[PDB]
């Protein structure tokens, strides 16, 4: 079989890449995105930065809980969060290529898994926009814990 | 000799790109990757395109080729001829002292000599990169 | 019907005979296309300067002509925009088809509107050049001369100023007097490439065209600009160049028999240029309510700014921009000599944030040159002189800018603010590092959504607001601190460095990310 067909080889490669990026110390944590959101939203109402960090972490944990149940989540036409499971029930979160022409089946918007409050939706939308911009310019953003 | 130097430069760029964990796609059929078991132990492989788990950070060959039209045309022709030779059933050499074969169906394999694996391990342990290819005049095949 | 007959052709002038009531610049029609203008006239004879030529006409003695009885008026057509035309309105190179119905007819020598029709200049004209937009401001309705030596980049400055109007409402007009055709075609291609062709006109009079055409081209261009201004539009006019226009007028006058004067130019060359250039400015709503901004170009000899024509033009325009051949020889582009340039409108032709950002930098630069050229006995330099020298050297590194590069107004304002607050002085030992950091800051402000947000909030809330201070303190200053620590480690202990970069985190991930992005198209072994 091929190096992709097994959990151990892919995990080793992913861990090596993550460790290298961590040891470079050039990645943007959740605090950085919270501060960017606070600065971008600092002209409609001031939102506490710690509040934004807590909200972002709860949202990403909601995404984690949804992806561990085998339901892909689409955050943007560009980024779609999915999961790939190998033998022995092992699973691994992934971001797919070409999300434009081969979209995963039964995709749901993020708006479904977010509280209906206007503030929470605005905060998460701003976070998503900043994440897209940071990825475009060439940053390395952390989404789940230790990823 | 110019074309040979250009091809060697392209394969060395692929070699340098795959030891850093970056797979290189030359065509929808052949994708060059690396498998590392531990520090100081890596091995180049050729794999098909996976169906449900897209590879991590795949780059086209076009990324690692100069933008000049002549260079791009030479490398494109080399890739096309390599694909045809693999399809018909040849055994083409890609790196120095290695061999690229296409087995039954669409499964491709890369067989590594002793010294090729030695140079791979030297590159990964001591960062001793192979020297840049140079223009070598053609040598008479006989005598 | 024909009522005149040609009797002589001397000195490139046509002498016609026939009873008529001639007038100055009355159009004489020799065929359906070839026309001339009456210069002097008796009650039965006239002297005419031709405007164009035809291959098949064979205009000689005895040819018949008609005195149309009307003045030289240029007609306006819908397809002028995005085309090159001559002085009579013929499309040499056109982009769209023409409907043969004239929108208007504008007199070539229309007198300038009187004093009560004007208005004060209060709106900037973004030229896309940092040093021009910040220290030598150009407003809407202001005449700024571009004076310089041969091959120093004046045409490039005018072209940059017009290309900066890609996302505005300002109509560009380029009048070319005695230029090369292969350069006019290249400028046309440049206009087509940058998507400003649909709002740009070119009026062309080649170096070997008729002398009357070269003399009357700027007036025809000004008539077109006046037509556009009468419907309340901002017009930016670039005349390239008035040295050729003065030469054409001198040639016409000397061949017509007029006596010479200083430098062999006729005695009324100043009146020519002043009555030409007094037709641009800002106008009140009751009289069109638009503006005509003019950027004439003129050439000196060996950097002699005290020449007759350069000083005649300086006394007409509202300041000047001087391009130095010494600076150009050193690879400094644009080769603008700020110490020899000036804008007479000043901070009144700038935005509030731009005016505050560069309040006293030009005077500081003049003082920096004066101290640099001064020789003294005490080799001890006071703190004020050290600050002046450092700030002048830092200012010298903001001038450099690539060809055809348009820098946003807010980016220039932010850079001038950074210079004014004293953050760029620490680069007094390394200038390449300063260039790199300026490039990184410009890229960040142009591409990132946070940079555009910073520029937008700078425009709407001003510099003094809390939000912009937070943006500056959390986005730009950390990058400068990180870069200064990286390039110059000893600054970690400097007193002033500690004083300014006190509550600033040493964050430099933007520069590293951009460096990674640039180097990601990198190869271990080169092919060449
Ligand atoms: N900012 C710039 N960066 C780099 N090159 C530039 C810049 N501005 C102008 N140049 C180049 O410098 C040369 C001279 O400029 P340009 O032709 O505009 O000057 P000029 O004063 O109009 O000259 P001429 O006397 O020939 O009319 C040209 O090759 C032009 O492309
Ligand atoms: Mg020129």
């Amino acid at each position: 079989v091929d190096l992709y067909e097994s959990y151990s080889l892919v995990l080793n490669k992913s861990a090596w890449n993550y460790n290298e990026i961590i040891q470079r110390d050039t990645q943007l944590t959740i605090l950085d995105m919270a501060l960017q959101v606070h600065l971008f939203l600092y002209e409609g109402k001031i939102i506490d930065i710690a509040h934004i960090q807590k909200i972002i972490k709860t949202f990403v944990l909601n995404v984690f809980a949804k992806i561990i149940k085998g339901v892909p989540i689409v955050l943007n036409p560009i980024i779609i969060f999915d999961s790939v499971r190998f033998d022995k029930s092992k699973i691994l979160p992934v971001a797919v290529a070409n999300p434009k022409l081969m979209p995963p089946l039964g995709v749901q918007d993020w708006d479904t898994i977010v509280d209906e409050d206007e503030e929470i939706k605005k905060i998460v939308s701003t976070f998503i926009k900043l994440l897209e911009n940071a990825l475009t310019v060439g940053h390395e953003v952390e989404f789940f814990q230790d990823t | 000799a110019h074309i040979q130097k250009i091809i060697k430069t392209f394969v060395l760029n692929v070699f340098a790109k795959i030891i850093k964990g970056v797979p290189i796609v030359l065509n929808p059929i052949i994708i060059f990757d690396s498998v590392r078991f531990d520090k100081s132990k890596i091995l180049p492989v050729a794999v098909a395109n996976p169906k449900l788990m897209p590879p991590l950070g795949v780059q086209d060959w076009d990324t690692i080729v100069d933008e000049d039209e002549e260079i791009k045309k030479i490398v494109s022709t080399f890739i096309k001829l390599l694909e045809n030779a693999l399809t018909v059933g040849h055994e083409v050499e890609f790196f120095q002292d290695t061999l690229l074969v296409r087995n039954v169906d669409g499964i491709t394999s890369l067989y590594v000599s002793e010294k090729a694996a030695q140079v791979f391990n030297n590159s990964v342990i001591d960062q001793i990169m192979p020297e840049k290819p140079k223009y070598e005049a053609l040598e008479d095949p006989f005598s | 019907m024909k009522n005149l007959k040609i009797t002589a052709i001397k000195d490139n002038l046509i002498f016609v005979e026939g009873e008529h009531q001639f007038s100055f610049l009355e159009i004489i029609k020799f065929s359906d296309k070839v026309e001339g203008v009456v210069l002097k006239a008796n009650d039965r004879s006239a002297i005419v300067a031709i405007l164009n030529e035809d291959k098949d006409l064979n205009l000689t003695v005895g040819s018949l002509a008609e005195a149309t009885g009307e003045l030289y008026k240029i007609p306006i057509y819908d397809n002028y925009l995005g085309s090159i035309i001559n002085v009579l309105g013929e499309s040499l190179v056109k982009q769209y088809e023409r409907t043969n119905v004239a929108l208007d007819k504008k007199y070539v020598f229309t007198e300038a509107q009187p004093i009560f029709t004007r208005s004060a200049v209060n709106e900037p004209l973004v030229t896309g050049i940092t040093v021009v937009d910040g220290v030598l401001p150009v407003g809407r309705g202001q005449k700024e001369l571009i004076i310089g030596d041969r091959g120093t980049g004046k045409t490039a400055i005018a072209l940059n100023a017009m290309l900066a109007q890609e996302n505005t409402d300002v109509i560009n007009i380029f009048i070319a007097i005695g230029k090369k055709r292969d350069e006019i075609v290249e400028i046309y291609g440049t206009f087509k490439k940058h998507n400003i062709l649909h709002k740009s006109i070119i009026v062309s009079a080649a170096s070997d065209d008729a002398v009357a055409a070269r003399y009357l081209a700027p007036y025809a261009g000004m008539a077109i600009a006046e037509f556009f201004q009468q419907i309340g539009k901002d017009v930016l006019v670039v005349m390239d160049d008035l040295t050729n226009h003065a030469d054409a007028y001198r040639e016409l006058s000397l061949l017509a028999g007029i006596a010479p004067a200083r430098e062999a130019y006729p005695g009324d060359i100043f009146y020519v240029h002043s009555s030409l250039l007094e037709r641009g400015g800002k106008y009140g709503p009751e009289f069109g309510g638009g503006s005509i901004t003019i950027l004439p170009i003129a050439q000196t000899l060996a950097g002699d700014i005290s020449g007759y024509i350069p000083t005649n033009l300086i006394s007409i325009t509202d300041g000047q921009i001087y391009t130095s051949a010494k600076l150009f020889n050193e690879g400094t582009r644009p080769a603008i000599d700020v110490n020899l340039s000036v804008s007479r409108l000043g901070s009144a032709a700038q935005s509030k944030f731009m005016a505050f950002a560069s309040s006293g930098l030009k005077k500081i630069y003049t003082e920096y040159k004066y101290l640099k050229r001064l020789s003294s006995f005490s080799s001890k330099i006071s703190n004020r002189d050290l600050e002046t020298l450092q700030k002048g050297k830092a200012f010298e590194s903001l001038i450099d800018q690539a060809e055809y590069e348009v820098i946003d107004y807010e980016t220039s304002a932010i850079l001038f603010l950074l210079l004014k607050k004293g953050f760029l002085n620490f680069y007094t030992e390394k200038t390449e590092a300063l260039k790199v950091i300026i490039g990184v800051i410009k890229v960040f402000l142009a591409k990132d959504v946070l940079g555009r947000k910073m520029r937008a909030i700078l425009v709407e809330h001003g510099i003094d607001s809390i939000v912009w201070n937070l943006y500056l303190n959390h986005m730009i200053l950390p990058l400068l601190k990180y870069h200064l620590l990286s390039e110059l480690q000893y600054l970690a202990t400097n007193r002033e460095f500690i004083k300014k970069f006190k509550d600033i985190r040493n964050d430099g991930r933007i520069l590293l990310a951009y460096e990674r992005k640039g180097y990601e198209r990198g190869i271990a072994y080169d092919y060449k």
